[PDB]
RNA sequence: GGAUAGCUGGAGUUUUGUUAGUUUUAUCAGGUAAAGCGAAUGAUUAGAGGCCCUCGACCUAUUCUCAAACUUUAAAUGGGUAAGAUCCAGUGGUUACUUCAUUGAACUGCUGGGAUUAAUAUGACUCCAAGUGGGCCAUUUUUGGUAAGCAGAACUGGCGAUGAGGGAUGCUCCUAACGCUUGGUUAAGGUGCCAAAAUGCUCGCUCAUCAGAUACCAUAAAAGGUGUUGGUUCAUAU
RNA sequence: AGCGCGGGUAAACGGCGGGAGUAAUGACUCUCUUAAGGUAGCCAAAUGCCUCGUCAUCUAAUUAGUGACGCGCAUGAA
RNA sequence: AUAGCGCAGGUGUCCUAAGGCAAGCUCAAUGAGAACAGAAAUCUCAUGUUGACCAAAAGGGGAAAAGCUUGCUUGAUUUUGAUUUUCAGUACGAAUACAAACUGUGAAAGCAUGGCCUAUCGAUCCUUUAGGUCUGAGAAACUUUCAGCUAGAGGUGUCAGAAAAGUUACCACAGGGAUAACUGGCUUGUGGCAGCCAAGCGUUCAUAGCGACGUUGCUUUUUGAUCCUUCGAUGUCGGCUCUUCCUAUCAUUGAGACGCAGAAGUCUCAAAGUGUCGGAUUGUUCACCCGCCAAUAGGGAACGUGAGCUGGGUUUAGACCGU
RNA sequence: GCUGUCGGUCAUACUGCGUCGAAUACACCGGAUCCCUUCAGACCUCCGAAUUAAGCGGCGCAAGGCCCGGUUAGUACUUGGGUGGGGGACUCCCAGGGAAUACCGGGUGCUGACAGCU
């Protein structure tokens, strides 16, 4: 086949239905501290910057704030071995994750809840439960009588 | 006398085999990151000596 | 392509350190002359018999050849070779568009 | 020389249209699809019956034009020309190849001609004509069956002509919601008015 | 033939934004101005936005939030009848006039105002001064689709905020007299081309001195006494800040309406 | 044919609340299958309604059928990241960086809060080197071809390197993987005889002057039959 | 010196044309082009692809043989 | 991520502007209008989501722009590193994001390290020029020439980079069924044979005999397609001789149908029990004639049959002609 | 309940056509001496103060569009299993996931900062 940095891009690289024209202007004032989680999407109204196909999609951590791009960790199997690849990037092809979002809200409650026993003695266990099998109850409605269906043709 | 030209099988099979994950390291290196940044991570911990 | 002959750029020289006028000029390369040890060398070995030693190549492929600009500057007659993209039209003539 | 039709029957392949990469036009044999009397209004022939497959199949644009000219000429002789209309509802558009005669290498080969594909329940033919008729119109695709390959149930339907509409739900038409040829077009009550 | 618009037209149609479709915003420039780069985190880069209406004058400093923009301190020259000026809120010596009081309570609010007294007329000036000590207070300047020309009262307002001690960036060569002469950009400030105006007026027509500056009549102002207002309301700024149907119709109301027709 | 990586062995260590070809919880990316044309692009049948005709024109609303290099919309199966002792918060300091500013930023000192913070299972570098770099097959996906025990790919599993029981017989199908053996029980598959086990029981269908008989598999079709056994629906017992 | 530049040499190596129109046929006219455009002769040849060529002859019957006929794939002058 | 001598096309360039920045403006097209003037000139209004244009293939992207027009300029500059892409996580090339300079444009925010993005290119050795108050020619100075250190260029298109024409039928060696020319095997387009439907032909009448436009099979007696077997050899055409087998029956036996009066036939069923010839030309297989006859049917058995023959053909070495 | 300046989401916000807008305020609008712009004071620029018609805002339309839900449909398609069916083409059962038009029931906005107005 043939290999060019945007090879197969085509539906990949579209804008969208709609969505043509530039970036908004609220998308451009996010901040990204480093040590924290960021999605790869490369839009391709803005040329200057975008990423590599393969890194389109990943969420990986910012390690660098370069001044008008961002420095992301994203990881990649090459057969027997995961790498943690570096690859600097526009502020305009990175989101914020939203992965971790359920994670940083539970320990928020999860530490307030283990604090305030203190001398009721905590030992509170915090935990989700997955929801397995429901318990017995009496249920009673009005009622329809089914059967099977003839065949019809139509 | 072709031959066969490429293939995939037993590829996957092969790495799964051994697919090794990176250790966790605590302290972020810093290859790549600004010099001006480094610059100042420098007279920081000078500073405290 | 066409390229004037005045230009500013970087004086990479020991007063200026700055954006001054230059003169461009083409580079050719000058003649290849004796006494020099890859010349002498290859003409003590090709003394005698046993025909020739090294090879002559043959078969080009390239229509072109990359276009040096040699760089001039006005003040300190400080020089340097900026290499260009290749092409068969050549000239630092002037006429506009 | 052309081939057997056993060599074309099955969807072997994508489909392949006549386009700015195909170039290599060879034409169809059917340029006539609608047949009998083609004019007639909704209230007249309220009849019909389908031509429908069960097998997924290609059919060669011969075959449509064979059984066309089949049909209508079975409709000549016993009920006239003008008391049916008879569509053939499939198109041939996938074009279909031939290499001819180092045995390969150039293998691909050019456009020898067209063909439809046809799906299971799918619809081939349609006459629609009075409902004093029908029964005759029932053995005139009995007749055009045998000119395609593999079988076609053939079906009266209970639809008033070439619409949606029941016939049941065609004459509770008093009232107004219906007014064209070979299409009854429901008025709404979206506007503007 | 084919006709204007399309059902399928209106179906790919998309829109442009709405201070775009309204006419406002060029988000062009835009983008420019609120990007501060991703080393400063979450510093708020502040922008003077000076804007042209009819009758009035409008000066604000604003920083950029998600939710929206956030004004810091508005100025208007309808506010200047409290400083001494009546009368001639439009002009170029009122644009002065306002982005001087406006980049006063900058400073009042911040705190900050025995420090920069900057520099009270015309010559040209930057903020290099000050040494050993904290920065002046920064902050750009959106024209936003006013066409920028060789004066306009824009860069009156500039000006103003200069002479107040704000830190604008600004290069010299939209100013008036432009290569460069400082007095007759004094003259400008001060109202002294509206003078000379009446005052060659007046000798050639009454009629036109009639019709035009009606209000400098009533407020009983002559051609002499223009310089004295504005520079005398510079004295009154700084010693000052600011000082406080039909209805929709239900789905049953609609088909209602039908049965009418 | 080599070199190189991978697959493999051996020799040493580090080391045990950390690993995963899995799901769940939450969050993203995607443009295949289908669907679409009274949505753009491209292909296409039919008529309707808009100085004497006239098929035209073109327009307006409808209609027949489509697309590997068309698409508004859009699955399943797969892919990414996260789910705490390598953590969370409070407070002080360092700094040529950053800020209009002890404002931030990153790094650090101390002081609290917390022992496994979804499910299930489970202990997790360095060196040296061999052989190998002709592969083939099967189910699903799939390209060239009239097709091939043909050529070329994708995912997984086999054969090759592998016997045992079944498919009469078969490198690749089924069951199932092998230390020497005593007893018991099954698998696939079978029970008239060859042949270990039913001429077992019970209910239908079939008469062949070429019956039929067990997946891969060792070929059969269009079209017929007042041969027989049932069904569906009309018309006066047929 | 040679090679260039300028002559000679084919019983030196060798080479020796197409297209329309015109009393079925083309003596004849026109046209593009070569260093020259196959002359005298001979031919389906030990040399002709189409080809078992066409017409005589030998035969009851001849893809053979002989004698003629030539736009001759691709005959021809030490 | 992913193959084929798969499919449709493209590259070895072009450009001081088609580079850079800022400002102003809006394009293709349609509609209605204006002397000469129309289907096409120029001017004007209205509508115009991109239907134009952006050096070139195709695809992304773009409307107070990335398009068009003007102004000012040279960031297509200098110093070396990191990263991404191919990937062994080597190199080249291409690109991205900073750092440290110095300039351009703009009021400023910014933008600019060539082209809006995806292609447009090259190691060692050798030669060559640019740079330094530089290092060395080893007995020591001076001073030409030389050798160095750093960065470009001259080129390898077989593009990770030898310096390179034929012929062998006089042939040789190592090997290969990884790979052709025979049989056999899978396949059956092509060839051959048999069905289904019924437009017409058949004076009249679709079906005695036929059968278009379509469509379903069979065969391995033709020819391809393929490369499984065989290259430490299975003796490659044709004829002669001799045997057997098949039936898709040319004749002979017994029937049935007819456009069957008789005679002569054409069609079909049971039929392989018996029979299928003499010669001219060609190596022929086929073919084409002369004749006979009840009839001169078609095939298989390693395209039956070379320790059975023959050697005319093909296919060694000699020689002739033509191209 | 509103008007302005800077915005956020970027059609529930667009387009077409028609009626109505207290009060600020946007706006049309008057002028060319200087700043400044061209063929041209129309645009732009500067200096002004003698009608809601448009722009702008609200509402309507059996409007188009757009957004939301119900149908379509447990249908199309599809993951794992089958010594299931079928001569094949294809299709059924078991254990699971599960769309999209067509067509009619409701909608046509919500909103942060700052200065002002019944």
């Amino acid at each position: 086949t043939s290999f060019g940095k945007r090879a197969r891009t085509r539906q990949k690289f579209s804008k969208g239905f709609r969505r043509h024209g530039m970036p908004a202007v609220s998308r451009l004032l996010v901040i990204h501290k480093k040590g924290d989680y960021v999605d790869i999407v490369c839009d391709p109204s803005v040329q200057k910057g975008m990423p590599y196909s393969y890194y389109h999609g990943r969420t990986g951590i910012v390690f660098n704030v370069t001044q008008r791009a961002v420095g992301v960790e994203v990881n990649k199997v090459v057969g027997n071995r995961v790498i943690k690849k570096r690859i600097h990037v526009r502020l305009e092809h990175v989101r914020k994750s939203r992965c971790n979002e359920l994670f940083l809200r539970r320990v928020k409650e999860n530490d307030a809840a283990h604090h305030e026993a203190h001398l009721k003695g905590e030992s509170i266990k915090t935990k989700r439960q997955i929801p397995g099998p429901k318990p017995g109850c009496f249920v009673s409605g009005t009622m329809e009588v089914l059967e099977p269906a003839p065949f019809v043709e139509s | 006398a072709k031959s066969k030209n490429h293939t995939n099988h037993n590829q996957n099979k092969k790495a799964h085999r051994n697919i090794k994950k990176p250790q966790r390291k605590r302290k972020m290196s810093t290859k790549g990151m600004c010099p001006k940044f480094l610059r100042n991570q420098r007279a920081c911990k000078r500073g405290m000596m | 392509v066409n390229v004037p002959k005045l230009r500013n750029t970087f004086c990479k020289g020991p007063k200026c350190r700055k954006h001054q006028p230059h003169k461009v000029s083409q580079y050719k390369k000058g003649k290849d002359s004796l006494v020099v040890q890859g010349k002498r060398r290859y003409d003590r070995k090709q003394k005698g018999f046993g025909g020739q030693t090294k090879p002559i190549f043959r078969k080009k492929a390239k229509t072109t050849k990359k276009i040096v600009l040699k760089l001039e500057c006005t003040k300190c007659k400080t020089k340097r070779l900026l290499p260009i993209k290749r092409c068969k039209s050549f000239e630092l003539g002037a006429e506009k568009k | 020389g052309r081939r057997p039709a056993r060599c074309y029957r099955y969807c072997k392949n994508k489909p392949y249209p006549k386009s700015r990469f195909c170039r290599g036009v060879p034409d169809a044999k059917i340029r006539i699809y609608d047949a009998g009397r083609k004019r007639a209004d909704v209230d007249e022939f309220p009849g019909v019956a389908h031509l429908v497959s069960d097998e997924y199949e290609q059919i060669s644009s011969e075959a449509l034009e064979a059984a066309r000219v089949c049909a209508n000429k079975y409709m000549i002789k016993n009920c006239g020309k003008d008391n049916f209309h008879l569509r053939i509802r499939v198109h041939p558009f996938h074009v279909l190849r031939i290499n001819k005669m180092t045995g390969m290498r150039g293998a691909f080969g050019k456009p020898m001609g067209l063909v439809a594909r046809v799906d299971i329940g799918q619809i081939l033919m349609s006459i629609r004509t009075r409902e004093s008729n029908v029964a005759t119109a029932v053995t005139a695709l009995r007749r055009a069956a045998f000119k395609f390959p593999g079988r076609q149930k053939v079906f009266v339907s209970n639809k008033w002509g070439f619409t949606k509409f029941t016939k049941v739900e065609y004459k509770k038409q008093a009232e107004g919601r219906i007014v064209d040829g070979v299409g009854a077009k429901w008025i709404s009550t979206k506007g503007p008015l | 033939v084919k006709a204007l618009k399309n059902k399928a037209y209106f179906k790919r149609y998309q829109v442009k934004y709405r201070r775009r479709r309204q006419g406002k915003t060029d988000y062009a420039a835009r983008r420019a101005l609120v990007l501060q780069d991703r080393n400063k985190y979450n510093a708020h880069k502040h922008r003077l936005v000076v804007r042209l209406t009819n009758k009035r004058i409008i000066c604000q400093v604003v920083y950029s939030t998600i939710e929206g923009d956030r004004v810091l301190a508005t100025a208007e020259s309808t506010e200047l009848p409290r400083y001494g000026v009546k009368i001639g809120l439009t002009n170029y010596a009122a644009a002065y006039c306002t982005g001087l009081l406006l980049a006063r309570r900058v400073l009042k609010q911040l705190g900050m105002s025995e420090t920069f007294e900057g520099v009270e007329t015309g010559e040209e000036y930057h903020i290099e001064e000050n040494f050993g000590e904290r920065r002046p207070f920064k902050v750009l300047l959106d024209v936003g689709i006013v066409r920028t020309t060789v004066g306009n009262r824009v860069f009156g307002a500039m000006k103003g905020a200069a002479d107040g001690g704000l830190h604008v960036p600004h290069g010299i060569k939209k100013f008036p007299g432009y290569s460069y002469d400082p007095e007759a950009h004094r003259a400008r400030i001060l109202g002294l081309h509206v003078a000379d105006y009446m005052r060659q007026l007046k000798e050639e027509d009454p009629e036109k001195y009639s019709a035009q500056f009606s209000q400098y009549i009533k407020n009983k102002i002559e051609a002499d006494d223009i310089e004295a207002m504005y520079k005398n309301a510079h004295a009154q700024i700084r010693k000052n800040p600011d000082a406080v149907r039909h209805v929709k119709l239900t789905k049953a109301q609609r088909r209602e309406r039908v049965q009418q027709k």
